[PDB]
C-alpha cells in the first residue's frame, strides 16, 4: 500500500530466470566442423526461445 | 557458524515407552 | 568563590597542593567531532560527504557527449526521535537526497549543451544519525563504533635483522605502505643484493622496477654512482685523486703526488698526508696498472673505427682488453668507486643477474609475477604496470602519506599528489642504500609518531565512497546504452547498494559492537576505547610480542594502566584526559611554555614528535608565586631518558597530574601507593559495577566523578533555566528567566525522566529527580540522577564498615565474611529487566492468533491473562506460567465419526489450534512491568492494543497542551491589560473572556485593531494547537511495518530483585575482589567499646604481597571522614545554635597544607549551612588528587579533629565470647562495590536432558539445561589415577550410548548400580564419514 | 536444521553434493548427444573440480555461500583439526550427570568432605530420589514420584539426605594440569548456591576464591563408587606423584596462628608458672598468663616407640611456653616434643606433619592436619594481627644514604665531564654504586624492623625479636618475603627494564611515601611484560603437555 492504489510486484527471489552462456555463445562461429557448428546453433535456437 | 545438530524432542510414543521402561 | 548552586549542596574538600591551569576537555570530543566533521556542509572539498562526491561523481559517457553533475546535498530530518526508535525496535537515521545536473549534449559541436535534466534529486540511502552521547541506535540497541590504531601511509626503513636472519647478518629493507592499492618491499639479500617484492610475494631482481621506468643501465650507472675521469692517455696512466672526496686506503706502490709523494709504498694512509695531500694542488697522479683489473667500467664505450660492443657497461677491465681498448677506442674511459670501508655498490652484482636488459624483456617480467599464464601483447603489461601504482583512481594514497614521503626524505614541500614517481623511486632506493652503507637510522613502528587514529566519521566516508563506486559503474553503463533518451535522473541511481553497504558497515562489523551499559563510567570509557585490530592493523591477537609493550611516547597519549589481562593485553588501550587528536590523525598533548625562567599560562599541543626535541619539564616540581622555580636543579625529559637540568634549558612543562592516566583510573585513591598490576586489574574491575537500588556517593575520592557523571549523558542536565515550577517523580518543567529567553516561545522547558527501561546488560536505568519546586537552577546544573549518580557524581558502590583480621577462617584466601546488617538495610540489591517476546508467523492452514482459547490447560494456569490473552501489568510469574496465549491452526477437521462426535459434544476445539504459548523459561521469576504490541498495516485485530496507543495518546496531550496554555495565558493577560483605563474592570475579563467584549467600548481608536488582532492571533494558536495534536496523533497511531511472516508482535517485560548472598563477587577500587563465604549475624560480627559492629572483615594477608597500600589509606582516611560527619551529626542532633556549627565546618575545611581557599559566613547565608550540614552528616567527602592526594601527616591531623586514634587502629571485641582481641586492629570506611558475576547465573545442574541428533550428546553450556564437557585432560587425570570403570563409566553410560542410557537409567531406579557398555555412537558417526571417502574401514572378530 | 523455518537452507554438506549431482547429471545427458569435444572436455573439468572441492575445500580453489566469504567445511574438515570428529570423540563429549557453582571456602569441613549445596543436589540424584521413594512406598507410579520430586517436600529432602549419605562425588577444577585436579569427596548438603571447598586441598587443586568455579560429577555404577572412594579420594593423596614431598600443607592463616601461638616474649604475664600441661589452656582462658609467656614449666609425658612395634612412656619437665604447652594436646603420641618446643614456622609445620606421615601412618597424619587447620584458623583469629600504616617502618638513615649515592653520582658525572671516563664506564659506575645503595638501604630497613627493645625482670633493658604484623607475616612465612617488604619499606630499587636495559637513575621510594608520575610511569614497563608473558606462555605449557602426554 502507497498510500493508496496499492501498486503490485513480483517476488524478485522466486521468479526463475536464465542467462545464455557467452562461452559457448562465442564458440559456435568458430568451430570448423559442419556438426559442431549446427549443434550450438540448434541449441541457441532452442535456449534464446 | 551455521546452526546443525538440532535437540531431540520428546513425543507422546517416546514419552510413553520411557514410562513402559519404568 | 565557587557558588555552583547544584554544587552548593555538598561541598567535596580537595587535597589539591597544585594549582590547575587547563581545565578537563568534553571527555567525549573524538566520538562526535569527527562525526560533525563526517555530515558537515564545506565550502571547499575537503573531508566529509562533499569530499566523497567530489572525488568520483563527474560521469563521462564513452564518447557520448552527456554528462553528469550535482549541485549539493542535504541531509533530511529524522522520522523519528531516539527514544521512538528505542522503543519501537527501528534504526536511527536521516534520509540523504542530493540534486544532480543530466546534461546531454548534441554531436558535431565542442561541448555544446543542448538539454539540461537538473530539476529532481534522488534519495539515496539512509545515513544512522548519531545521538548526543557519541553512539549509534542502530536496530533498537545503542551501539559505539571503535576507533582504530594503526600505522600512518608512508615509507618505513625497518631492520628486521637479528635472529630471524639465520646467517649472523643485519639486513635493511624498506616498504612503502599506501592508503589505498599495492605494497611495494625493497629487501635486501645476505649476498649484499636488493630485490623488489610486491604484495609480498615472490621476489624480483634489483633493477627491474628501475628498467620498467625507461631507464637503461648508462642513466642507472652515472645515477647511482659517481664516475671518476680517469684520463690515461700516452700510456701515463694518470689518476685524479681527491684526498678530500677519497681517502682511508693504504697505498700499495707507485704513489707520488705534488712535490713530494703523498704515501709512500707500503705505508698507511694517515691524516697527516690526507691533509698534506688536501693542502697542496694534487693533478693527475700515475698509479699501477693492478688498479685497472679490479675497477669496473661506467659506460659503454665504443671504437671510434667500428661500433663493436667491447668493453661492455659493468665490466671489470681486463689487462688484455685495455691495450685495445687504449689503442682503438679512446684514453679516458669512466669508472666507479666502489670501496668496502664507507660504500657499496649492492646494485652492480644485480645486474648481471637480471635476465632481461630491454624494456621490451623487463616489461613482462612483472606480468609474469602478478598472472601465472596469459602472456602480454604489448598492450596489457604496459596497461597493467602503469594502473598498478602510476594511475590516478588506484593509488591515491593521502595527504598523510604524501606528508610522512616528503618529512623522511627531507623535503621541504608537503603538497603532492598520490601518485608515485620514478624520482620518489630512487630517492627510496638511494636512502637504503645509504641506510645499509651507515647515514642515518631505522624507524620505529611502536613509535606513536607512525601510527595515526581513524574515528567513526572517515571509516564511514570510506564504507560510502566504496560504495557509491559500486553505482558509478551501472550509472555509466546505462548512460552509455540507450543514451537516445530524455528521462528522469534515475537511470541506474539505485539505493539499495549504497544502503546495504552502509547499513553492513554500521550493524555487523569488527568495530562497531554493543555498548557498555552497567557503569556511565563503563559507557564513557567504553567511547574512549582504541583497539589495534580490525580492518586492518593486527589481523589477530597472535603476531606480536613488542607491539604490546609501554612504548616511552605513551606518556601523555594513552593509559600504560587501563587494558584487559587477556590474550589481547597491550592490543586495547584508552586515551588519557587531555590527549587530542592531531590534524592528519595523530596523539597530541597540551604543555605549558616555559620563557626564560618563567612559566606561561599558553597552551601548546605537542605531537609525538616534537615533544622528542625539546626538554619538558615534571608536574611534581616546585613554582614560585611569578612562575620561578624553586630547585635550581629539575628533573626533565629530553628524548626519552629522564634527568636533572638547570632551568635555563626547560622549555615546557607538563599541565597536570592527570595527564598520563586515563579516566578509569584517575578515580583511584592514592594510586601512586599501588603497584601497577594491581592498579590494571581495580581499574578493569571498576567497568563490571552493577548500580544497586540507593547511590552512595564515595567518602575518598578524586574529583573526577563529578566531570564523569556530567559528561556521560546518563543525568538529566538543566539548559538555560532560572527556575522550577513542577516537580513530580517522572517529569521536571523549568520557567526559563527572560535573560535566556528569545522571543517566539513559551518559555517553558520539559524533561521527561527515564523510568526503569533494560539496558544492553538487562540492568536497570532510572533517573530521579534532585530539586523541588521553587528551588532556582542555573545553567549546567543536574536537575536528575541516572543509574549510579548521588547529586550529580559517580557513585558506584557502597561505604562499607571494614576491619582487617582473620576470622576463624572465612576469609582464608580471598573470601569475605559479611554481616547480617548489611543484608537487612538492602545494601547491595540490585535490580535486572528481562526482554521475552513472541510472534504470530501465519501459516498457510491460516493465520495464528492470540485469543487466550488456548486447549488443554487448567483455569488457574489462565488466571493472570486478560482477554486479549497477555497478562496483566503487575502480575507475580515464576516457573512455566503463560504470559501471551497463543494458538496455530492445523488442518480442516476430517468427517470422520470420531471427529464429528467429538465436536458434537465439545466444540470450539475440533483440534484445530495446538498450544504453542509463550511461557515463562525454566528458573525465571519477576513481576511484569511493562508489555509492548506491535500490528502490521492492513491488520486490525487490536483486542486490547489500543490501551497503550491512548496513554501515549493522552501523555501527548498532557506535554503539548502546557506551552499552548501558556501563550493563551499571556494573550489574556495582554487583553486585560491593554481594555485598562478603557471604562472596563478586570471583572468581567475574569468571569468570562467574551473577546473582552468584542470592543465594546467602541473608541474607534487602535483599541478596536489590537482586539482584531488579538482574536486573529488566538485563533491561529488554536489552529496550530490542533494541527500539533493531530500530527502526534498520526505519528502514534500510523501502524509498523514488520518482517513478511510476522503478522504481529507481542513483548513482556519482568523486574527481578537480587540480593546478596554467598557466591556473590565484590570488589574495591584497588584490585582486590573476593567471594562472599558467609553472612554472620550482627551479634557475633566484632563490635567495638561503643557497641557497633563492623559490617564486613577483611583478611590482611594480602596487602604486602600484592602491594596495595592504597587499601590501608584509604580505609583511615574514610575513617577520619566518618568521624568528621558523625560530630557534625551530633551537634545536629543536640539542635546547636548556627554559629558553632558553622565555625566547626570552617574549621574543618580550613584543614591542611595550602590547597584550596573556601570559607562559610561570606557566601553562605544562614540557611544554607542547614542543608550543607544535613547533605554532610553521614560522612565528610574527600577528594585527593591522582598523583597529588594527601599527605599521611595531613590524615593523621584529620583523625585528631574527629577525636580518634591517629595511628588509626581501635581495639575491638569478639562478639561471640566478649573477650578483647590482642593486637588492636585496624577499621575504616571502604568503597566496595558488587561486580556482574552473581552465583544465581552460575549455578546449573543436570541429570537427563535433550541430547543433539548427530553424535547424540548433552547439548553444552546451559543451552537448554545441557551438560557439562569432560575433557582430554580430565582423562588423562583419571588415567592417571587408574579409573578404568569410571572412564568407561562417563565415555559410555553419560553419553552417546543410546541403548545404555536407558538401561542404566532402569537399572538405578531398581536400585541395581550396574552398566552396559554398548559402543558410542560417535564411533559410529566417524565410521560412516570414513566410509563416505573412498576408505573401506571396518572392524573384524 | 531450517532457520526460518519457511526454508530449511540446509548449507556446507548438501551444497557440495548438490553440485556434484547436478554437474553429473548434466555432463552424462551431453555425452550421448554427440557434443563436441571442448565442451564435454569442459564439463568434465568441472566435474573434477566439482568432486575435488566436496572431497577437500581448502587444497584447490575455494566454494562459498551466498553473502559470507567463509569456505565450506567438506568431508575431511569435520575429521581433522580442533573442531574435528576426534577431538569430541576423545572425551570431547559431554555429560549427563555434572553441575557447576562458584567456589566458596568452608573451614568446619575435614579432608574427606564438600559442601554441596541443596538446589543442585535433588537434581544431580533425582533418578536415585525416584527409586527410594518406589522402594518406600511413598509414590506407587512414576508420575507420582515425579510430582512428588517437582513440589520440593519434607519426604524428598528426608530421602535425599538418606540416599547422599554414603556416596562419593567428585570435583574438578576447570585447568587440570597434573593427577590431583580430580579428587573425590563426601557431599554434605548445604542452604545455599556455592559449593564449599576444603582450605587444604585449595593448594593442590590450584584454587584462590576470587570467582572460580568447579564441575562436580557422579559416579553411580558400584566399580565406579568403590574406585573413587578407594584410589581419587582426597584422604589418599597425601604425597605428591611428581616429587614425593606431602602435598597438604598448611600456608596461610594457619601458618601465622601457629606462629603468634608458639612464641616467646620476656616478662609476659606470669612468667615463673608451674604446671602440668593441661593447665595451659586453663590459665589462658581464664586469666594468669599470656600464650606468650617464658620460662612456664610443664611437666610433659613423651611417648616413643624405641620398641619393635610398641610406644612407651617418658616423664620430664622440660621448660616452655603456654602457647606449646597446648598445642602438644594437638600433637599425637608416638611424635617427640622437640619438633613443638620451637618458633613453628611454617617448614617447621611442614617437617612436623611429614615426620607425623612417616612415623605413626595415614589416619593420624590427616587427623593432626585437620585438627592443626582447626586450632590455627582459630588463634589466628583470637590474635587480632591487624595491619596499618605505622606497622611498616622506614629507616632514619635513608636519607643519608640516598644523598651520599646522589653525591657519589655528581662526583662520577664530573669525572666524565673531565672527559678520564667514557659513557659506558660511567654507566656502569653509576649501576654499581645504586645497587650498593640499594644493598645498604635494604639492609639497614631489616635491622630496624627485626629488632624490638623491651623491659625484662626489672632489667629495662631487653631486645627480642619484633611483633611487627609484616615482619611476623614475612617470617612465619605465611604471605610475602622479605624482598617484597623491601619495595613497602625501603626502595623498589632499579626497577628498570624498556626492552633489556637498565636505567641508570632508579626508583628511589616506596609505597608508604608514594610514587612521582615519571617513576609510577617507569614501573610499568615490567608489569606489562609479565603479564603478557604469562598471558602468551599459558597457551605453550599446555601444548608442551599435549605432546608429552601423546608421545608417552
Amino acid at each position: 500500500k502507497v498510500s493508496g492504489r496499492w501498486t503490485v510486484e513480483l517476488n524478485a527471489d522466486s521468479i526463475p530466470r536464465l542467462k545464455i552462456n557467452q562461452q559457448y555463445a562465442a564458440m559456435g562461429n568458430s568451430a570448423r566442423n559442419d556438426a559442431d557448428g549446427q549443434f550450438i546453433r540448434s541449441n541457441l535456437q532452442e535456449a534464446r526461445w | 557458524l551455521p546452526v546443525y545438530q538440532g535437540e531431540t524432542t520428546q513425543t507422546l510414543q517416546d514419552y510413553l515407552m520411557w514410562q513402559v521402561e519404568l | 568563590m565557587v557558588y555552583s548552586y547544584t554544587e552548593k549542596k555538598r561541598i567535596r574538600k580537595d587535597f589539591g597542593k597544585r594549582p590547575q591551569v587547563l581545565d578537563v576537555p568534553y571527555l567525549l570530543s573524538i566520538q562526535l567531532d569527527s562525526f560533525q566533521k563526517f555530515i558537515e556542509q564545506d565550502p571547499e572539498g575537503q573531508y566529509g560527504l562533499e569530499a566523497a562526491f567530489r572525488s568520483v561523481f563527474p560521469i563521462q559517457s564513452y564518447s557520448g557527449n552527456s554528462e553528469l553533475q550535482y549541485v549539493s546535498y542535504r541531509l533530511g530530518e529524522p522520522v523519528f526521535d531516539v527514544q521512538e526508535c528505542q522503543i519501537r525496535g527501528v534504526t536511527y537515521s536521516a534520509p540523504l537526497r542530493v540534486k544532480l545536473r543530466l546534461v546531454i549534449y548534441e554531436r558535431e559541436a565542442p561541448e555544446g549543451t543542448v538539454k539540461d535534466i537538473k530539476e529532481q534529486e534522488v534519495y539515496m540511502g539512509e545515513i544512522p544519525l548519531m545521538t548526543d552521547n557519541g553512539t549509534f541506535v542502530i536496530n533498537g540497541t545503542e551501539r559505539v563504533i571503535v576507533s582504530q590504531l594503526h600505522r600512518s601511509p608512508g615509507v618505513f626503513f625497518d631492520s628486521d635483522k637479528g635472529k630471524t636472519h639465520s646467517s649472523g647478518k643485519v639486513l635493511y629493507n624498506a616498504r612503502i605502505i599506501p592508503y589505498r592499492g599495492s605494497w611495494l618491499d625493497f629487501e635486501f639479500d645476505p649476498k649484499d643484493n636488493l630485490f623488489v617484492r610486491i604484495d609480498r610475494r615472490r621476489k624480483l631482481p634489483a633493477t627491474i622496477i628501475l628498467r620498467a621506468l625507461n631507464y637503461t643501465t648508462e642513466q642507472i650507472l652515472d645515477l647511482f654512482f659517481e664516475k671518476v675521469i680517469f684520463e690515461i692517455r700516452d700510456n701515463k696512466l694518470q689518476m685524479e685523486l681527491v684526498p678530500e672526496r677519497l681517502r682511508g686506503e693504504t697505498a700499495s706502490f707507485d704513489i707520488e703526488a705534488n712535490g713530494k709523494v703523498y704515501v709512500e709504498k707500503g705505508r698507511r694512509i694517515t691524516a697527516r698526508h690526507i691533509r698534506q695531500l688536501e693542502k697542496d694542488d694534487v693533478k693527475l697522479i700515475e698509479v699501477p696498472v693492478e688498479y685497472i683489473a679490479g675497477k669496473v667500467v661506467a659506460k659503454d664505450y665504443i671504437d671510434e673505427s667500428t661500433g663493436e660492443l667491447i668493453c661492455a657497461a659493468n665490466m671489470e677491465l681486463s689487462l688484455d682488453l685495455l691495450a685495445k681498448l687504449s689503442q682503438s677506442g679512446h684514453k679516458r674511459i669512466e669508472t666507479l668507486f666502489t670501496n668496502d670501508l664507507d660504500h657499496g655498490p649492492y646494485i652492480s652484482e644485480t645486474l648481471r643477474v637480471d635476465p632481461t636488459n630491454d624494456r621490451l624483456s623487463a616489461l613482462v617480467e612483472i606480468y609474469r609475477m602478478m598472472r601465472p599464464g596469459e602472456p602480454p601483447t604489448r598492450e596489457a603489461a604496459e596497461s597493467l604496470f602503469e594502473n598498478l601504482f602510476f594511475s590516478e583512481d588506484r593509488y591515491d594514497l593521502s595527504a598523510v602519506g604524501r606528508m610522512k614521503f616528503n618529512r623522511s626524505l627531507l623535503r621541504e614541500e608537503i603538497e603532492g599528489s598520490g601518485i608515485l614517481s620514478k624520482d620518489d623511486i630512487i630517492d627510496v632506493m638511494k636512502k637504503l642504500i645509504d641506510i645499509r652503507n651507515g647515514k642515518g637510522e631505522v624507524d620505529d613502528i611502536d613509535h606513536l609518531g607512525n601510527r595515526r587514529i581513524r574515528s567513526v566519521g572517515e571509516m564511514a566516508e570510506n564504507q560510502f565512497r566504496v560504495g557509491l563506486v559500486r553505482v558509478e559503474r551501472a550509472v555509466k553503463e546505462r548512460l552509455s546504452l540507450g543514451d537516445l533518451d530524455t528521462l528522469m535522473p534515475q537511470d541506474m541511481i539505485n539505493a539499495k547498494p549504497i544502503s546495504a553497504a552502509v547499513k553492513e558497515f554500521f550493524g555487523s562489523s569488527q568495530l562497531s559492537q554493543f555498548m557498555d551499559q552497567n557503569n556511565p563510567l563503563s559507557e564513557i570509557t567504553h567511547k574512549r576505547r582504541i583497539s589495534a585490530l580490525g580492518p586492518g592493523g593486527l589481523t589477530r591477537e597472535r603476531a606480536g610480542f613488542e607491539v604490546r609493550d609501554v612504548h616511552p611516547t605513551h606518556y601523555g597519549r594513552v593509559c600504560p594502566i587501563e587494558t584487559p589481562e587477556g590474550p589481547n593485553i597491550g592490543l586495547i588501550n584508552s586515551l588519557s584526559v587531555y590527549a587530542q587528536t592531531n590534524e592528519y590523525g595523530f596523539l597530541e598533548t597540551p604543555y605549558r611554555k616555559v620563557t626564560d625562567g618563567v612559566v606561561t599560562d599558553e597552551i601548546h599541543y605537542l605531537s609525538a614528535i616534537e615533544e622528542g626535541n625539546y626538554v619538558i619539564a615534571q608536574a611534581n616540581s616546585n613554582l614560585d608565586e611569578e612562575g620561578h622555580f624553586v630547585e635550581d636543579l629539575v628533573t626533565c625529559r629530553s628524548k626519552g631518558e629522564s634527568s636533572l637540568f638547570s632551568r635555563d634549558q626547560v622549555d615546557y612543562m607538563d599541565v597536570s597530574t592527570q595527564q598520563v592516566v586515563s579516566v578509569g583510573a584517575s578515580l583511584i585513591p592514592f594510586l601512586e601507593h599501588d603497584d601497577a598490576n594491581r592498579a590494571l586489574m581495580g581499574a578493569n574491575m571498576q567497568r563490571q559495577a552493577v548500580p544497586t537500588l540507593r547511590a552512595d556517593k564515595p567518602l575518598v575520592g578524586t574529583g573526577m566523578e563529578r566531570a564523569v557523571a556530567v559528561d556521560s549523558g546518563v543525568t538529566a542536565v538543566a539548559k538555560r533555566g532560572g527556575v522550577v515550577q513542577y516537580v513530580d517523580a517522572s517529569r521536571i518543567v523549568i520557567k526559563v528567566n527572560e535573560d535566556e529567553m528569545y522571543p517566539g516561545e513559551a518559555g517553558i522547558d520539559i524533561y521527561n525522566l527515564t523510568k526503569y527501561t533494560r539496558s544492553n546488560q538487562n540492568t536497570c536505568i532510572n533517573q530521579m529527580p534532585c530539586v523541588s519546586l521553587g528551588e532556582p537552577v542555573e545553567r549546567g546544573d543536574v536537575l536528575a540522577d541516572g543509574p549510579s549518580t548521588d547529586l550529580g557524581e559517580l557513585a558506584l558502590g557502597q561505604n562499607m564498615r571494614v576491619a582487617f583480621m582473620p576470622w576463624n577462617g572465612y576469609n582464608f584466601e580471598d573470601s569475605i565474611l559479611v554481616s547480617e546488617r548489611v543484608v537487612q538495610e538492602d545494601r547491595f540489591t540490585t535490580i535486572h529487566i528481562q526482554e521475552l517476546a513472541c510472534v504470530s508467523r501465519d501459516t498457510k492452514l491460516g493465520p495464528e492468533e492470540i485469543t487466550a482459547d488456548i486447549p488443554n490447560v487448567g483455569e488457574a494456569a489462565l488466571s493472570k491473562l486478560d482477554e486479549s490473552g497477555i497478562v496483566y501489568i503487575g502480575a507475580e510469574v515464576t516457573g512455566g506460567d503463560i504470559l501471551v496465549g497463543k494458538v496455530t491452526p492445523k488442518g480442516e477437521t476430517q468427517l470422520t465419526p470420531e471427529e464429528k462426535l467429538l465436536r458434537a459434544i465439545f466444540g470450539e476445539k475440533a483440534s484445530d489450534v495446538k498450544d504453542s504459548s509463550l511461557r515463562v523459561p525454566n528458573g525465571v521469576s519477576g513481576t511484569v512491568i511493562d508489555v509492548q504490541v506491535f500490528t502490521r498495516d492492513g491488520v486490525e485485530k487490536d483486542k486490547r492494543a489500543l490501551e497503550i496507543e491512548e496513554m501515549q495518546l493522552k501523555q501527548a496531550k498532557k506535554d503539548l497542551s502546557e506551552e499552548l496554555q501558556i501563550l493563551e495565558a499571556g494573550l489574556f493577560s495582554r487583553i486585560r491589560a491593554v481594555l485598562v483605563a478603557g471604562g472596563v474592570e478586570a471583572e468581567k475579563l475574569d468571569k468570562l473572556p467574551r473577546d473582552r467584549w468584542l470592543e465594546l467600548g467602541l473608541t474607534d481608536e487602535e483599541k478596536q485593531n489590537q482586539l482584531e488582532q488579538l482574536a486573529e492571533q488566538y485563533d491561529e494558536l488554536k489552529h496550530e494547537f490542533e494541527k500539533k495534536l493531530e500530527a502526534k496523533r498520526r505519528k502514534i497511531t500510523q501502524g509498523d511495518d514488520l518482517a513478511p511472516g510476522v503478522l504481529k508482535i507481542v513483548k513482556v517485560y519482568l523486574a527481578v530483585k537480587r540480593r546478596i548472598q554467598p557466591g556473590d563477587k565484590m570488589a574495591g577500587r584497588h584490585g582486590n575482589k573476593g567471594v562472599i563465604s558467609k553472612i554472620n549475624p550482627i551479634e557475633d560480627m566484632p563490635y567495638d567499646e561503643n557497641g557497633t559492629p563492623v559490617d564486613i572483615v577483611l583478611n590482611p594477608l594480602g596487602v604486602p604481597s600484592r602491594m596495595n597500600i592504597g587499601q590501608i589509606l584509604e580505609t583511615h582516611l574514610g575513617m577520619a571522614a566518618k568521624g568528621i560527619g558523625d560530630k557534625i551529626n551530633a551537634m545536629l542532633k543536640q539542635q546547636q545554635e548556627v554559629a558553632k556549627l558553622r565555625e566547626f565546618i570552617q574549621r574543618a575545611y580550613d584543614l591542611g597544607a595550602d590547597v584550596r581557599q573556601k570559607v562559610d559566613l561570606s557566601t553562605f547565608s544562614d540557611e544554607e549551612v542547614m542543608r550543607l550540614a544535613e547533605n554532610l552528616r553521614k560522612g565528610m567527602p574527600i577528594a585527593t588528587p591522582v598523583f597529588d592526594g594527601a599527605k599521611e601527616a595531613e590524615i593523621k591531623e584529620l583523625l585528631k579533629l574527629g577525636d580518634l586514634p591517629t595511628s588509626g587502629q581501635i581495639r575491638l571485641y569478639d562478639g561471640r565470647t566478649g573477650e578483647q582481641f590482642e593486637r588492636p586492629v585496624t577499621v575504616g570506611y571502604m568503597y566496595m562495590l558488587k561486580l556482574n558475576h552473581l552465583v544465581d547465573d552460575k549455578m546449573h545442574a543436570r541429570s537427563t536432558g535433550s541430547y543433539s541428533l548427530v553424535t547424540q550428546q548433552p547439548l553444552g553450556g546451559k543451552a537448554q539445561f545441557g551438560g557439562q564437557r569432560f575433557g582430554e585432560m580430565e582423562v588423562w587425570a583419571l588415567e592417571a589415577y587408574g579409573a578404568a570403570y569410571t572412564l568407561q563409566e562417563m565415555l559410555t553410560v553419560k553419553s552417546d550410548d543410546v541403548n545404555g542410557r536407558t538401561k542404566m537409567y532402569k537399572n538405578i531406579v531398581d536400585g541395581n548400580h550396574q552398566m552396559e557398555p554398548g559402543m558410542p555412537e560417535s564411533f559410529n558417526v566417524l565410521l560412516k564419514e570414513i566410509r563416505s571417502l573412498g576408505i573401506n574401514i571396518e572392524l573384524e572378530d | 536444521v531450517p532457520l526460518d523455518g519457511g526454508r530449511f537452507a540446509t548449507s556446507d554438506l548438501n551444497d557440495l553434493y548438490r553440485r556434484v549431482i547436478n554437474r553429473n547429471n548434466r555432463l552424462k545427458r551431453l555425452l550421448d548427444l554427440a557434443a563436441p569435444d571442448i565442451i564435454v572436455r569442459n564439463e568434465k573439468r568441472m566435474l573434477q573440480e566439482a568432486v575435488d572441492a566436496l572431497l577437500d575445500n581448502g587444497r584447490r580453489g575455494r566454494a562459498i555461500t551466498g553473502s559470507n566469504k567463509r569456505p565450506l567445511k567438506s568431508l575431511a574438515d569435520m575429521i581433522k583439526g580442533k573442531q574435528g570428529r576426534f577431538r569430541q570423540n576423545l572425551l570431547g563429549k559431554r555429560v549427563d550427570y555434572s553441575g557447576r557453582s562458584v567456589i566458596t571456602v568452608g573451614p568446619y569441613l575435614r579432608l574427606h568432605q564438600c559442601g554441596l549445596p541443596k538446589k543442585m543436589a535433588l537434581e544431580l540424584f533425582k533418578p536415585f530420589i525416584y527409586g527410594k521413594l518406589e522402594l518406600r512406598g511413598l509414590a506407587t507410579t512414576i508420575k507420582a514420584a515425579k510430582k512428588m520430586v517437582e513440589r520440593e517436600e519434607a519426604v524428598v529432602w528426608d530421602i535425599l539426605d538418606e540416599v547422599i549419605r554414603e556416596h562419593p562425588v567428585l570435583l574438578n577444577r576447570a585447568p587440570t594440569l597434573h593427577r590431583l585436579g580430580i579428587q573425590a569427596f563426601e557431599p554434605v548438603l548445604i542452604e545455599g548456591k556455592a559449593i564449599q571447598l576444603h582450605p587444604l586441598v585449595c593448594a593442590a587443586y590450584n584454587a584462590d576464591f576470587d570467582g572460580d568455579q568447579m564441575a562436580v560429577h557422579v559416579p553411580l555404577t558400584l566399580e565406579a563408587q568403590l574406585e573413587a572412594r578407594a584410589l581419587m579420594m582426597s584422604t589418599n593423596n597425601i604425597l605428591s606423584p611428581a616429587n614425593g614431598e606431602p602435598i597438604i600443607v598448611p600456608s596461610q592463616d594457619v601458618v601465622l596462628g601457629l606462629y603468634y601461638m608458639t612464641r616467646d616474649c620476656v616478662n609476659a604475664k606470669g612468667e615463673g608458672m608451674v604446671l602440668t600441661g593441661p593447665k595451659e589452656a586453663e590459665r589462658l582462658y581464664r586469666s594468669g598468663l599470656a600464650s606468650l609467656h617464658a620460662r612456664v614449666k610443664v611437666r610433659i609425658t613423651e611417648y616413643e616407640k624405641d620398641a619393635n612395634g610398641e610406644l612407651v612412656a617418658k616423664t620430664s619437665l622440660k621448660d616452655t611456653t603456654v602457647g606449646r604447652a597446648i598445642l602438644w594436646m594437638i600433637v599425637p603420641k608416638g611424635l617427640p616434643y622437640s619438633i613443638v618446643n620451637q618458633a613453628l614456622g611454617k617448614k617447621a609445620i611442614s617437617k612436623m606433619l611429614n615426620t607425623c606421615y612417616r612415623i605413626l601412618g595415614l589416619k593420624p597424619t590427616v587427623i593432626f592436619a585437620d585438627q592443626i587447620m582447626y586450632t590455627g584458623f582459630a588463634y589466628a583469629a583470637r590474635s587480632g594481627a591487624s595491619v596499618g600504616i605505622d606497622d611498616m617502618v622506614i629507616p632514619e638513615k635513608k636519607h643519608e644514604i640516598i644523598s651520599e649515592a646522589e653525591a657519589e653520582v655528581a662526583e662520577i658525572q664530573e669525572q666524565f665531564q673531565s672527559g678520564l671516563v667514557t659513557a659506558g664506564e660511567r654507566y656502569n659506575k653509576v649501576i654499581d654504586i645504586w645497587a650498593a645503595a640499594n644493598d645498604r638501604v635494604s639492609k639497614a630497613m631489616m635491622d630496624n624492623l627485626q629488632t624490638e627493645t623491651v623491659i625484662n625482670r626489672d632489667g629495662q633493658e631487653e631486645k627480642q625479636v619484633s611483633f611487627n604484623s609484616i615482619y611476623m607475616m614475612a617470617d612465619s612465612g605465611a604471605r610475602g618475603s622479605a624482598a617484597q617488604i623491601r619495595q613497602l619499606a625501603g626502595m623498589r630499587g632499579l626497577m628498570a627494564k624498556p626492552d633489556g636495559s637498565i636505567i641508570e637513575t632508579p626508583i628511589t621510594a616506596n609505597f608508604r611515601e608514594g610514587l612521582n608520575v615519571l617513576q609510577y610511569f617507569i614501573s610499568t614497563h615490567g608489569a606489562r611484560k609479565g603479564l603478557a608473558d604469562t598471558a602468551l606462555k599459558t597457551a605453550n605449557s599446555g601444548y608442551l603437555t599435549r605432546r608429552l602426554v601423546d608421545v608417552a
